[PDB]
């Protein structure tokens, strides 16, 4: 688990 | 000094990549009473994103250090610390001039959605107990809004992907339910899909990215 | 708090990538007394060198839109230059308080006169009208007594040496618009570092090559 | 133009 992305960046 | 002006330095504070000055900008134009533009509300997010973007990396950074193998704790306690206080102030503002402070779907949506990003973050470096209290006040926030995106916006509205994508990050790395997450991303991507097709070109290059978002992580997940 | 764990803290902040509380960490490393080791000294630097580079390229995003000349601009740029000039002022008390004349060797003595130069360099650049005369003057200065020893202490190819070499040439082109002076500094110090590599070993060859490269690349632009 | 450190 390299995090995961969320937006906004 | 006049809202006008405020909105401007922020504008300037962004070109400068001077993130902290411009969150400080548009926390004076959102005190001066009047809801803010959909222009405004990015400009918003975008500053309180950066500032504490850079708390979380560094909270990360700090807190793998001491995980593996007296100084790193009493600085990681002080970033974290400096980290709880931007979020307060973000969910402050949120809380007695932004929500529900309109009418709109979207900026209800949009700012409900804050909610939980803040206290999502907020979930991240909290333990025991009151963490348990910040995970629930941020799902209650994120399901508010998602409540509200599948009444009053189409499956590709860019904000209503954008709190979908959100909320499963907080499915996934928050609330410990990785099941959950994952057909929550599959979900709102092919309703997604199934509909991307007259998007127009409005909302278009903000729901492609997102939707792309969504599929990173349902690969990282899997 | 203990001088062991200042310095630890700032290695922390560096890979937080928290310049600012590097810096302030370095600071009261500074203030205990002792002196600075290679290491530590290039901790002192990165911090406020990453803080300082934020504030200029802001300024220098503020100024262009500006243009210089042609409201609320205005008083923002001045408002980052404040912020500019409390940082730098902060390091030149740092460095003539503390750290100038109190170190022995060579090296560590250009490295602060040059930083110094640096520094002056930094404030000359926001300032105006006889403010920048007087400013270019004392960078000048410091760069110079920098230059002095390094040419009677070190060899053309100690990185340090360079270093300062390529600041000020940078200096007299940027800022104290002398291209021609500039150009034969870069020159001359590039050259005089080939005639002398053949002996230098990769036990600071790589040093010298990077900053090397860095002179021929100025050389190239300003022609 | 160039300087160092960067
Ligand atoms: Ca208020």
């Amino acid at each position: 688990m390299a995090r995961s992305h969320s937006y906004p960046a | 000094m006049e809202r006008a002006s405020l909105i401007q330095k922020a504008k300037l504070a962004e070109q400068a990549e001077r993130y902290e000055d411009m969150a400080a900008f548009m926390k004076g134009a959102v005190e001066k009473g009047e809801e803010l533009s959909c222009e405004e509300r990015n400009l918003l997010s975008v500053a309180y994103k950066n500032v504490v973007g850079g708390q979380r990396a560094a909270w990360r950074v700090l807190s793998s250090i001491e995980q593996k193998s007296p100084e790193v704790r009493e600085y990681r306690e002080k970033v974290e610390t400096e980290l709880q206080g931007v979020c307060d102030t973000v969910l402050g503002l949120l809380d007695s001039h932004l929500i529900k402070e309109a009418g709109d779907a979207e900026s209800r949506v949009f700012y409900l959605k804050m909610k939980g990003d803040y206290y999502r973050y907020l979930a991240e470096v909290a333990t025991g107990d009151d963490k348990k209290r910040i995970i629930d006040s941020a799902r209650s926030a994120y399901q508010e809004a998602m409540d509200i995106s599948k009444k009053e916006m189409p499956p590709t509205n860019p904000i209503r992907l954008g709190l979908a994508l959100n909320f499963s990050v907080f499915h996934y790395e928050i609330a410990n339910s990785p099941e959950e997450a994952i057909s929550l991303a599959k979900t709102t991507f092919d309703e997604a899909m199934a509909d991307l097709h007259t998007l127009s070109e409005d909302s278009y290059k903000d729901s492609t990215l997102i939707m792309q978002l969504l599929r990173d992580n349902l690969t990282l997940w899997t």
